[PDB]
């Protein structure tokens, strides 16, 4: 499977992705007021990514259902379903799962490119910038660090409903396509478990970085 | 807050790379601002205003007016 998301998450979690905005897509009526005043780019990426999500949802048996946004913008999934969506230029992706098998999932997409000026300093711990320099050349480790941190937050928030700052997570990137997220604050979950470390995966292809984190049922 | 509101609007069009006037009560996500652009904007406000501003405030106050008034209380 040459698909980015399907290559870094288990097959148990159906995923769907698109690299353009196919003509004729539209939002569900309950979703239109969410983008009723947004510009063309924000509208297209919103509609296309939710098409991928609903396609991945029907693999799990879930029929056509609107996907709205919560208080902090998180996607509001049907009861029992946990998912994640991401969209950047040239990519729209979505993955869903049942909480009977996975408790959370997060994915993030970024162009394989150096971060803009000044961003790496505000999102990386001093120990992280040193580790990124020691990594082998040929890979924009700075943005792989940024995108993996967004994935850390996207898996953290649905099990926590609390803020996680860039300074609150220590990410160690391994060149073999894996990475770990070490949470530096107290990770109280709504379940009662403490969340201290995440296991992640990443892939670079077609000028795109894609990071993904799946928590296990334990 | 009105003097700073138009000052954030100048910075927003610099990260958004546009030249259109911005309604001060329209959320910036509807204009195409994403997480990376919000970090860019935050660093440009920290420079222009010379004050340490946390990143979580850009989305706690998702409009220009919501951001401007929250910033003068940081003065
Ligand atoms: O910014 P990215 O495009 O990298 O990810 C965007 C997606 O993250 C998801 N997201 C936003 N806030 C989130 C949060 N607090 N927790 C989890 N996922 C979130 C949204 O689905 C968003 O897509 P939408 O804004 O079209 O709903
Ligand atoms: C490990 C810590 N990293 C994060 N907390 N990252 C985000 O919060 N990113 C983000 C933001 C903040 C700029 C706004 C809207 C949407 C997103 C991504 C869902
Ligand atoms: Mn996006
Ligand atoms: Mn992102």
């Amino acid at each position: 499977t040459d698909q980015l998301i399907a290559s870094v998450v288990p097959e148990l979690l159906p995923s769907a992705e698109l690299y353009e905005d196919p003509p004729g897509l539209e939002p569900l009526p309950e979703e239109e007021p969410l983008i009723a005043k947004s510009v063309a780019k924000r509208r297209n990426e919103f509609i296309t990514v939710r098409y991928c999500a609903r396609q991945a949802l029907s693999v799990l048996g879930i029929p056509e259902v609107p996907i709205l946004k919560g208080d902090k913008g998180q996607p509001l999934w049907p009861d029992g379903i946990v998912g994640s969506m991401t969209h950047t230029e040239g990519f729209r992706g979505a993955v869903v799962g049942r909480t009977g098998e996975v408790r959370s999932v997060g994915i993030d997409a970024e162009p394989h490119d150096v971060l803009p000026n000044g961003v790496l300093k505000s999102i990386a711990l001093p120990v992280e910038r040193d580790e990124l320099d020691a990594l082998p050349a040929g890979t924009h480790w700075d943005r792989l660090l940024f995108c993996a941190k967004e994935t850390t937050y996207k898996a953290w928030f649905p099990l926590t409903a609390r803020w996680l700052g860039f300074e609150d997570a220590h990410i160690t990137i391994d060149p073999d396509g894996t990475f770990t997220s070490r949470i530096l604050v107290d990770g109280r979950a709504n379940d009662g478990t403490v969340l201290s470390a995440f296991d992640g995966r990443w892939i670079i292809d077609k000028g795109l970085i894609l990071t993904a984190i799946v928590v296990p049922k334990l | 807050p009105g003097h700073l509101a138009s000052a954030i609007a100048d910075e927003i069009r610099a990260v958004l790379r546009s030249g259109d006037p911005i309604d001060h009560h329209r959320p910036l996500e509807t204009l195409g601002l994403d997480a990376l652009m919000g970090l860019e904007l935050r660093n440009r406000l920290e420079a222009s205003l010379g004050i340490t501003l946390p990143v979580a405030l850009v989305w706690a106050y998702p409009t220009i007016s919501d951001l401007a008034t929250a910033l003068c209380e940081r003065m």
